[PDB]
């Protein structure tokens, strides 16, 4: 459409992703959170998941808000708001 | 049909779309289906006339490696049998009647025994296996300072074991024999760790048959270096009548 | 490295005042780079400067000092460039080095789309081949969770890549029985059991794992850039394979 | 060149000359002709194939002469580059080895086989034991006795 | 029971009385009988002398690398200064083929127990801590002589339990094959024992693919500080040629001066030398090994190298030894280098004196190649001081004469290139003391093209069938393995010939127009055993459903080979391919 903008590396990505997933905005598709008693938190430390063995980049995630909450919840004065809607 | 048979170009050739209203939607059910019990009697019948001569003078023929083959485990060289058709009648026979009383008297007594493994076996376990060796060579059992916490006990044993033969006499004082050694419950990583963590011994090593296409990937290469099959190729195209009882 | 620096260097012109001043405008500087890169913590800030202060320590001097605008432009790069982990990649063999390289074709390309770019033959009888993809495809699977297939896929396609050997002559009798061509081998077999091992192929994820069944399927667990830094090296290209469609 | 003509027309006769060429016997030659009156029918050119047809008939039927001279191999082969008008050759090689590919699990085939004796050019009871996992497999780089008890006489009359 | 009913059960072997026979050997009369039995001991004895000969720097070695390891290890394990006195010293085996074990220095004041962790015994994080404490504590109480738990608080008290401060070192064993989850969570629990100003450790990663492989496979929190202090190592069996050059400098001055190879075997070597890099010196004398039990077994002149048996020069060895072709070489060149032959009657067979008198004199001979190979390694190592080369590489570029050519790849040497450039050029009685694999033995023994030796018989079948002809008769089946060819070859024509999926019904018939009807029936017709198969065969359809018995019994047979994945559970009523050939 056009000071200037800079884009971040996969590099850059890998870090803050990581970042994203520990404060609760994403989670995995067919996932389950935090066993109640004590048997479900026992197999659960013996028997894996497929997140767990296959690579980082390409286990199903999920999320947590949908698109127009945030459209209407930000600041529309951004310079992404333009942005903020399919 | 196609173009090309056996290479890569053969499989793309092959390996393509079909029409569904060009399905012969046919059934062995638009055929006879008889008793099994005369089935295996005539294809017993064809295994007993068909090709019994040639099949005779070709196991002469297959004979004059006997020493060839005790001169390499003479070395201690743990060996392979590849190639196709049954492979039973051959090392039952090769075993017994050459190597222990020949090596028997070269040690120079008794003749040096053997146990045998079914591996095509559904119920090959290992922990019974360990307790015949345990039976017979009768090793030395472990302290309470080395079995670490839950520790497999017959692994450990073994590296006590392989130690303690470290410097014996290079002698000879057994062979096992395995027989279908990709069997279903022998193929697993148990048994096969345990069979190679084991031949490095110079008193024992093992005579090996084999008849899967994608056996020689169920190994690794720590795995090989520690069991040293010489890859010789017998083929008989023989019947295996007998090995048609589980399937 | 403060006491080491100011000592390389021997400048006797100093106070401990203008010591944490430039500790000062370097930490701004840090943080105006990485406020983007993290925000508002503390312990990754720590250890990326316990990493990269050193190399600036290695460049600052009395110009620098009098005016670290240079000075961060003499050390502007990490700001530019975390680059924290440590030409070559790999003293392996060639054919875990080759056949890798296949699966991840074997995964991400259409068993039909194929037939036309790794042929070589001379058609002798009639048939015809196919179209190949009619259609582009607008999401680079590169981007996806790959598929499965069997093995002779892979037995097929490596033969076809393969590196070229068997050196002939055509010569009366050379070429005659060579079979210049590699042949299923003992050593494909047990250098690929090296490798679920190495667990950079993965299968279904198992216990009581079996590698031999008719059933099973198959599969790697490697990105792009695996499978990238072969190539060059080695001095093999597929590049143009998959720069196409999408 | 001859199998660039694409779609070509053959006869008995034709390739009854093609192979009589080599004085061959006419049993052979049916042979061949059977194939193609069987198999002519989904071709790109019969010069290739009936090409290949006769030249794995010639390499299994003289192994004998050609045990003993190498100097055929180079002969034979340059009678066929120049009978079908090439000077590149490879394709010849392709020639054969494509109908070996072909032709080559057939219960006549295998007649010819245990009857002229090549297996690849070699004998089977020196083969299987090359093969099974042998050391008394006999490569024969020394010489047999008749051979040094008639080289004898080259040295004997060496006055002269 | 039948007997191979059961599993892992045993018989016991009887014996003959005895045979009191010294020829207890494998080794045999070569030459019709025209051995000794005595000329076999020599050989026998011979074996096994230089066999342990060579066994012993085998053994030297294999110790020597060994302990060039564990003293470099050790050596970039310990003083290792830090500074910031929160890191622990982390280490990077770029390769190695992880199974060999390191030794602990003491350092008194200080207690030092290892720590040793697998893929099994370490599927959660609490039960490889617990494996830990257990080691630390069983190892760290016997040597000074009540119980605590298994847990971290521990080793943070070790101080007031024992008195003695303790530096840890951990191998994790198998590094790759592991949750990396479980491990994160590990060294996160690991790390919080840096707070008590009293002890050390240090970690170790006996990597066998990469670092970039998995350094981003795990999460970089983790990775931030294991940049802090790190080293690195090049890891194998074979390091810069230092040993493997010498373990064939070592093979030549062992058997010195008697034999040589070609270019063939020795470039076949020098490129399965790097079909696995990490086990590399294991195969090659693995495999030379085999070289030698051949030789020893199937050359009858193994006899003639011990010089005491010269003395035992028979004349059938005498005749043999004249087939030479390359002393035919030499006898014709003379006859035309002199138009008289004098001398040649003087040495020749018809007086076997002269001859004898030659072997021994042409026997005694350097064979200059093999010291040439030395004494240019030995220029190399002195002058240009490398190791990093092969010899065997050299050996091959002098067999073809690129030595020149190939010392260009260094080309320092290159103003006595030509002084040592060897004219490489055959020697004379080379078909007797010379080893090479035109035979085609060591690929059918050691790397066979697996199924394509298979198949290669699959399809053949006469490639093995006796190919007979005369005692038909006497053998049930005289008129019928002539005509017929076997079910399985035939089969597998079919099975390749079809596309990917094949059917059953209309693809056992078309296999089923292969057939003879009244010829087989006559097959049948000739046994009079089976009586059920006597009224079997009296219908005609017995031909279909006999052909039906062998089309079953195969294809159950092919199934559990590898051949098919049987298609279509509940319908068993069509398939498909999974193996080619070739």
């Amino acid at each position: 459409r056009i000071n200037t903008i800079k884009l971040w590396l996969k590099k850059d990505v890998k870090n803050v992703w990581e970042n994203l997933v520990q404060l609760d905005f994403f989670t995995e598709k067919s996932a389950v959170g935090l066993r109640d008693n004590a048997t479900a938190a026992f197999y659960a430390s013996n028997y894996q998941f497929q997140g767990t063995m296959i690579p980082f980049d390409l286990r199903s995630y999920q999320m947590q808000i949908i698109l127009q909450e945030l459209r209407r919840i930000i600041p529309k004065s951004n310079m992404y708001y333009s942005w903020t809607q399919l | 049909a196609s173009s090309f048979l056996d290479t890569f170009e053969g499989y793309f050739d092959q390996r393509k779309i079909v029409r569904t209203n060009a399905k012969s939607r046919h059934t062995m059910s638009m055929a006879p289906d008889v008793t099994r019990e005369e089935f295996s009697l005539v294809s017993n019948f064809f295994n007993e006339n068909f090709q019994k001569r040639p099949r005779q003078k070709l196991f002469e023929i297959q004979k004059k490696m006997f020493p060839q083959y005790w001169f390499e485990l003479t070395q201690g060289f743990s060996l392979l049998f590849y190639g196709v058709g049954s492979k039973r009648n051959f090392l039952e026979e090769f075993a017994i009647d050459y190597l222990s009383p020949k090596i028997a008297y070269s040690q120079l007594v008794n003749s040096i025994p053997c146990l045998i493994l079914n591996g095509y076996n559904p119920s090959c376990n290992y922990r019974d296996v360990f307790k015949e060796i345990t039976d017979l060579l009768v090793p030395a059992e472990l302290t309470r300072s080395e079995t670490k916490y839950w520790g497999n006990h017959v692994i450990l044993q073994i590296q006590k074991m392989i130690d303690f033969y470290k410097n014996q006499p290079l002698d000879i004082k057994l062979i096992l024999v395995v027989h279908n050694l990709d069997g279903p419950s022998i193929r697993k990583n148990t048994f096969q760790t345990m069979l190679s963590f084991l031949s490095v011994i110079r008193q024992i090593a093992i005579v090996a048959s084999t008849d899967h296409i994608y056996a020689p990937l169920l190994w690794d290469n720590m795995k090989a270096q520690n069991y040293n099959f010489v890859f010789h190729d017998i083929s008989n195209f023989e019947p295996s009548t007998v090995e048609s009882t589980f399937q | 490295c403060l006491r080491k620096r100011i000592i390389e260097e021997q400048i006797t012109d100093c106070t401990d005042d203008q010591f944490q001043n430039v500790a000062a405008n370097f930490i701004h500087l840090i943080v105006q780079a990485f406020h983007s890169y993290t925000g508002n913590d503390i312990f990754a800030l720590n250890d990326l400067i316990d990493f990269k202060w050193p190399k600036y320590v290695s460049r600052i001097t009395k110009e620098n000092i009098f005016e670290p605008l240079a000075l961060y432009k003499s050390a502007i790069k990490l700001f530019l460039s975390t680059d924290d982990n440590l030409s070559q990649t790999y003293d392996l063999s060639i054919i875990s080095k080759y056949l890798l390289i296949a699966s991840y074709i074997c995964s991400y390309l259409e068993p039909r789309y194929d037939a036309s770019i790794f042929s070589r033959k001379t058609r002798i009888i009639q048939g015809r081949a196919a179209y190949g993809r009619r259609k582009k495809k607008e999401v680079n699977p590169r981007y996806l969770q790959p598929s499965l297939f069997a093995i002779e896929r892979l037995l097929a396609i490596f033969q076809a890549i393969f590196p070229i050997q068997g050196k002939a002559e055509s010569g009366s009798l050379s070429a005659l029985r060579e079979e210049s061509l590699m042949k299923a081998n003992i050593e494909v077999f047990q250098n690929l059991s090296e490798l679920h091992t190495l667990k950079l192929i993965a299968t279904t994820m198992n216990k009581n794992i079996d590698y031999l069944s008719p059933k099973v399927r198959w599969k790697v667990n490697v990105p792009w850039e695996i499978i990238k830094e072969i190539s060059e090296s080695v001095h093999f290209n597929i590049s143009d394979y998959f720069s196409d469609i999408h | 060149s001859l199998l660039v003509k694409k779609y070509c027309k053959m006869t008995t006769e034709e390739i009854i000359r093609l192979c009589n060429d080599f004085e061959l016997p006419r049993e052979v030659a049916y042979k061949i002709v059977d194939e193609y009156n069987i198999n002519a029918s989904r071709l790109v050119c019969p010069w290739q194939l009936v090409c290949g047809l006769v030249l794995n008939c010639t390499f299994i039927v003289f192994n004998e002469r050609r045990r003993k001279d190498p100097r055929i191999d180079h002969f034979i082969v340059s009678k066929m580059c120049s009978l079908m008008l090439t000077s590149k050759v490879d394709d010849v090689i392709e020639c054969v080895k494509l109908v070996k590919e072909l032709i080559i699990g057939e219960k006549w085939f295998r007649d010819l086989q245990i009857r002229y004796d090549d297996f690849d050019g070699i004998r089977y009871d020196e083969i299987i034991f090359r093969k099974l996992g042998s050391m008394l497999q006999t490569t024969n780089i020394l010489v047999t006795d008749d051979q040094y008890n008639i080289w004898k006489k080259r040295i004997e009359m060496d006055l002269a | 029971f039948a007997d191979a009913q059961r599993s892992h059960y045993t018989v016991y072997p009887s014996l003959p009385q005895s045979n009191k026979n010294d020829k207890h050997i494998p080794f045999v009369k070569l030459l019709s009988g025209k051995e000794s039995e005595v000329n076999v001991e020599k050989r026998w004895e011979l074996y096994h002398q230089l066999h342990s000969h060579f066994h012993d720097q085998v053994d030297h070695i294999i110790d020597n690398i060994e302990a060039d390891l564990k003293a470099e290890i050790s050596d970039l394990l310990y003083s290792e200064t830090t500074q910031k006195r929160r890191c622990f010293n982390t280490i990077f085996l770029l390769g190695s083929d992880s199974t060999t074990k390191i030794e602990l220095k003491d350092e008194s004041s200080r207690y030092n127990v290892l720590i040793e962790l697998t893929p099994k015994e370490s599927p959660n994080v609490r039960m490889m801590l617990r494996r830990s404490m257990y080691k630390l504590y069983s190892a760290a109480d016997a040597e000074e002589h009540n119980d605590v738990s298994y847990d971290l608080s521990l080793v943070e008290n070790f101080k007031r339990l024992f008195g003695k401060d303790l530096a840890m070192v951990f191998n994790f064993k198998d590094v790759d094959s592991i949750n990396f989850n479980t491990l994160d969570n590990f060294i996160i629990l690991l790390k919080s024992a840096f707070k008590y100003d009293h002890v050390k450790i240090s970690l170790i990663f006996n990597i066998n693919t990469n670092l970039s492989n998995i350094e981003k496979n795990l999460r970089q929190s983790t990775i931030r500080l294991l940049k802090r202090n790190y080293h690195k190592l090049d890891v194998s069996s074979n390091k810069g040629f230092k040993y493997g050059n010498q373990i064939f400098q070592s093979f030549l001055d062992t058997v010195d001066g008697k034999l040589n190879l070609s270019d063939r075997f020795v470039e076949f070597i020098l490129s399965k030398m790097a079909n696995n890099t990490n086990h590399n010196l294991q195969l090659l004398t693995k495999m030379l090994d085999y070289s030698l039990m051949s030789y020893f077994f199937q050359n009858a002149f193994s006899v003639f190298i011990d010089p005491v048996n010269v003395d035992f020069l028979n004349d059938d060895y005498l005749k043999i030894l004249s087939r030479c072709p390359t002393f035919m070489f030499f006898v014709e060149g003379l006859i035309k280098q002199h138009a008289p032959a004098d001398e040649i009657l003087s040495l020749l067979t018809n007086k076997n004196r002269g001859l004898e008198e030659f072997f021994v004199e042409f026997l005694v001979r350097e064979n200059p190649i093999n010291g040439h190979a030395k004494f240019v390694a030995r220029f190399l190592e002195e002058e240009l001081n490398i190791t990093n080369f092969n010899l065997i590489e050299l050996y091959h570029n002098l067999l073809i004469g690129k030595l020149d050519s190939y010392l260009d790849r260094w080309s320092a040497c290159k103003e006595y290139k030509d002084r040592l450039h060897f004219e490489p050029i055959d020697t004379i009685f080379q078909e007797l003391f010379t080893l090479d694999n035109r035979s085609g033995l060591l690929t059918q023994s050691i790397f066979p093209s697996y199924k394509s030796n298979i198949e290669d018989n699959l399809l053949s079948w006469e490639q093995v069938l006796p190919s007979l002809d005369k005692e038909n008769y006497d053998t049930l089946s005289g008129d019928l393995d002539k005509i017929m060819a076997p079910v399985l070859g035939q089969l597998f024509k079919l099975y390749r010939e079809a596309n990917m999926t094949i059917n059953i019904y209309d693809f056992y018939i078309a296999f089923r127009e292969t057939l003879p009807k009244e010829e087989i029936l006559n097959f049948i017709r000739k046994d009079p055993s089976n009586t059920k198969l006597l009224e079997l065969a009296e219908t005609p359809d017995a031909f279909d459903k006999v052909a039906l018995i062998l089309f079953m019994q195969a294809i159950f047979a092919f199934e559990n080979m590898g051949l098919i994945k049987f298609q279509s559970t509940k319908s068993y009523d069509l398939v498909e391919k999974c193996v080619w050939r070739g």
